[PDB]
Parts: C-alpha cells; sequence; structure tokens
C-alpha cells in the first residue's frame, strides 16, 4: 500500500501541477511507515514546501491530494469550490484539459462562489431563475 | 450509474422552475452572473441527505427545506427524480428489471414510493439508482467542504489517510475485544475444566 501510494504521488504531481513532482519522503530519517512528508516544488525551482506557493498552487495541491484520497473508491462526479480567484484562468483551462485526458468519467460542476467565472469546460449551464432550485440326576457322576 | 435528469423544487432561496439535461460524464461547466440558479441541487441533496458538518443546512426545524413552508406558493416538500442506470454494476440482485425509475416525493406528512403514501424512506430510492450511497462520504456525494480543512496537516493524519484504504485502526479494535472476549471465555473454560 505504501508503495503504491508513494509511486501514485509522482505521478499525481506532475500531472495537475506542470513541471513540478514530489515523492512522500519519509519527515527525518524514518521510514514511510512511521512518518511521511511531502516536498512541495514550484514549477521549474524545486523548494522544500508548499508555504512558498499561491493560494491557487496551493489549492491545486489540495485537490491533487483529494483526488489522490478518492481513487480508491473512484466516482463519476467532482465539485470544485470556485478557487479561480488567486488562480488564473488560464490555469483552469489547463487543469481542465488535464481532468479530460487523465479523470475521463467525472462530472465536474462548481457551486457559485464569485459568479461569472469557470467556463473551461464545453458543456456549462446557463442563467434561468426563478424561486427556488438551481437550473439552467447322574450329572455329578459324569463331571466328578 | 449515471444521472440523467434533475427536476426539483421546493426549497427557499433559488431558483426553480426548468429541467437541467445532458449530464455528460466529463464535463458540465457552471459560469453565470445570478448565483442562485448555478449549483443549488447540491444543497438540496446536503439536507436530503443531512450533512451536520456545515451550519447552512442544520437550524432548529428541517421545514426550511421547503419553499418558505408553504407561506410563498410550495407547501409540499415536492422533490420529483428520474433516474436510469446505465450500467448493471450499480443494480443489486432483484433489481435488474428496473433501470428506469421515477420517484416523487412530498403534503409534507409522508413520502411517496412512486405516487404511494410511505415514509422518508423514498428518497433512499430516489437517489439509489445512481448508486449514491448515503452511509460514506463517498459514491459521488462528494468529499466537501474538507477542501479548506485539509491545509495545514501535520504527518499523522496523513499516515491515517492513506491507511485509510485498510482501516488498521479499525482491525486493531475488533482484535482487541476479540482479546478481551477471548480472555473471559478462557477463564470459563478453565472454570469447565
Amino acid at each position: 500500500t505504501w508503495e503504491k501510494v508513494t509511486l501514485d504521488f509522482g505521478n499525481i504531481f506532475a500531472d495537475l501541477l506542470p513541471n513540478s513532482f514530489a515523492k512522500l519522503v519519509p519527515c527525518e530519517g524514518k521510514d514511510v511507515t512511521q512518518g511521511l512528508e511531502v516536498k512541495v516544488k514550484l514549477g521549474n525551482i524545486w523548494k522544500e514546501s508548499l508555504i512558498e506557493l499561491s493560494g491557487g498552487q496551493r489549492s491545486l495541491i489540495a485537490l491533487s491530494l483529494i483526488m489522490a484520497l478518492l481513487q480508491f473508491r473512484p466516482a463519476p462526479m467532482y465539485i470544485l469550490d470556485e478557487v479561480d480567484a488567486a488562480l488564473d484562468l488560464s490555469h483552469t483551462q489547463n487543469i481542465g484539459h488535464l481532468i479530460k485526458t487523465r479523470f475521463k468519467g467525472s462530472q465536474f460542476i462548481v457551486v457559485s462562489l464569485k459568479e461569472g467565472m469557470f467556463a473551461n469546460a464545453n458543456r456549462v449551464f446557463r442563467t434561468r431563475f426563478q424561486d427556488g432550485t438551481s437550473v439552467v440326576x447322574x450329572x455329578x457322576x459324569x463331571x466328578x | 450509474m449515471k444521472v440523467e435528469e434533475l427536476i426539483i423544487d421546493g426549497f427557499k432561496s433559488y431558483a426553480t422552475r426548468t429541467v437541467i439535461t445532458d449530464w455528460d460524464p466529463q464535463f458540465n461547466a457552471i459560469t453565470g452572473l445570478n448565483g442562485s440558479g448555478k449549483s443549488n441541487i447540491l444543497d438540496a441533496i446536503c439536507f436530503v441527505l443531512g450533512i451536520a458538518s456545515m451550519s447552512t443546512v442544520r437550524a432548529s426545524s428541517l421545514q426550511d427545506l421547503i419553499y418558505k413552508r408553504g407561506q410563498a406558493g410550495v407547501t409540499k416538500a415536492s422533490v420529483t427524480i428520474v433516474f436510469d442506470n446505465t450500467d448493471k454494476s450499480n443494480s443489486p440482485i432483484g433489481f435488474t428489471n428496473s433501470p428506469q425509475i421515477s420517484v416523487t416525493r412530498q403534503g409534507t406528512s409522508k413520502y411517496l414510493i412512486n405516487g404511494h403514501r410511505a415514509p422518508q424512506q423514498s428518497v433512499l430510492q430516489l437517489f439509489q439508482s445512481v448508486q449514491l450511497n448515503i452511509n460514506n462520504p463517498n459514491f459521488l456525494i462528494m468529499q466537501g467542504k474538507i477542501t479548506k480543512v485539509l491545509n495545514m496537516k501535520p504527518s499523522e493524519i496523513l499516515s491515517l489517510i492513506e491507511e485509510a484504504a485498510g482501516t488498521k485502526m479499525f482491525e486493531d479494535r475488533r482484535e482487541k475485544a476479540e482479546r478481551t472476549m477471548s480472555k473471559k471465555e478462557t477463564k470459563l473454560q478453565e472454570n469447565r475444566t
């Protein structure tokens, strides 16, 4: 199990975030069983952790870990909470590209936090609105 | 295990009166100027299942799930759902001859099994045809607001999440219970000897 999650962490971090892959390295001179950390990288440069990352690039590694956890029990339905504020629209379009080329079979939708965003997918639900729920006797002689 | 259509109603502060279709397996985005009509059916599923981790659904009375409980036009907690079983893997034994189903639930006294008065179990079947197992947070419902909670997580919780595929704590607790039981029962066996 730990071998599988370690070999999956690399490609999972490499595909979503371009040119930056990591490995489930133990924290401080130990084994993955009794301790494990992450060495987050900022694209081309190789840094120690995600503290130097932006909010969008932090939510990217967050959703990558979420997908790594969900891949054990897959489900064709994804929801993202409109976290494209710190990120860029082109980066979210590239994320959608990587989703449709890697996460085939997963309905991707967004909950409305900041209206007028996330037009990266082919089909999109428009705005038609009225009142209540969202929509587009001699024996002894012989013996003795 | 794919949703086909969602024509629901009966909620307070959102936007009814149309049906959504073409739920493709890959891409159905969300973009609009009014947030009241983008993704509120997820919020409807929140009160359908009753996820108590967020406060935007839990209140004093559950009657807030209806469209103003009747003082706005809709009194019955109406929800209509037509679900088709695209695959035969999510259909249990005895449900092969029922790929398509149409369930309506209310008249908020009792729910309707396909239009017959019955308890609130109907809504379960109303979401059963898309393998939406309401017991676990998995099975297409969501992972949820934990998106904003998993920040700054130490190594122990990550190891717990990785071992959640095996749940060694569960088997360890079961083995501890088995050990206590076997101790008591071996004492009983010594008494029997």
